[PDB]
């Protein structure tokens, strides 16, 4: 019984990591796009400069 | 006193029945009453669970 409360838990766990996870991989990635577009104006402007 | 211990052995053997009958229930009585007690909690346990 121990080990089908386990199962239960396990699984909604799982479900739950897995989303939040995945939101937080698409969200670093729109950073990351942001910080190479800053990256490479200041470094173009500097360039001009 | 022959006589008296060769009437005492088969009053022994008795005693010897009767206290197996009465511990043997005490323990299982007790031991099958905290199994169900554990049963009913792990169900319980599982519906929390869901």
């Amino acid at each position: 019984l121990k080990a089908q409360a386990l199962a239960i838990e396990t699984e909604a766990e799982l479900q739950r990591v897995q989303k939040v996870r995945e939101l937080e991989l698409v969200y670093a990635r729109a950073q990351l796009e942001l910080e190479v577009s800053k990256a490479q104006q200041l470094a173009e402007v500097e360039v001009k400069k | 006193q022959s006589e008296a211990e060769k009437a005492r052995k088969e009053l022994l053997e008795l005693e010897a029945l009767s206290m197996a009958v009465e511990s043997t229930g005490t323990a299982k009585a007790e031991a099958e009453s905290r199994a169900e007690a554990a049963r009913i909690e792990g169900e319980g346990s599982v519906l929390q669970a869901k």
